[PDB]
């Protein structure tokens, strides 16, 4: 049955110590821009 | 240099020539004029620090 079958099971432990993904690249126009940490406005 | 006029009461100096001394005078009048912004220099492009 459904609960004699084996069953593949993936454990996974997390240590909480220490990402985000990239947009588009916008041109010619004034957003707030984060480059690898660097934080600014402008065009 | 030291000098010492040759002085009494019956002697007179008086030049015989001339010359023409052209000479030169250098003065400021105006200096640079600048202008300035509040939010541009002190902010600059940030709504929130606006
Ligand atoms: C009152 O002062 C004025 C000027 O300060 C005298 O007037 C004349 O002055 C000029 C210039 O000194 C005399 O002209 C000739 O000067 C030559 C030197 O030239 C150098 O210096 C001048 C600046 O002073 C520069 O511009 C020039 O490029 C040079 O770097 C001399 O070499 C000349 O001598 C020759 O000529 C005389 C005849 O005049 C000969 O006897 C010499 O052997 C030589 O060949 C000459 O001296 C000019 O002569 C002055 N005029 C007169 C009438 O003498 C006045 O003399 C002075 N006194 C009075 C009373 O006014």
């Amino acid at each position: 049955g459904v609960g004699h079958q084996p069953y593949r099971v993936v454990v996974l432990s997390f240590e909480l110590l220490h990402p985000k993904k990239s947009t588009n690249l916008v041109k010619n126009k004034c957003v707030n821009f984060n480059f690898n940490g660097l934080k600014g406005t402008g065009v | 240099a030291e000098n010492s006029v040759a002085y009494s009461n019956n002697s007179i100096a008086i030049p015989t020539n001339f010359t023409i001394s052209v000479t030169t005078e250098i003065l400021p009048v105006s200096m640079t004029k600048t202008s300035v912004d509040c939010t541009m220099y002190i902010c600059g492009d940030s709504t929130e620090c606006s």
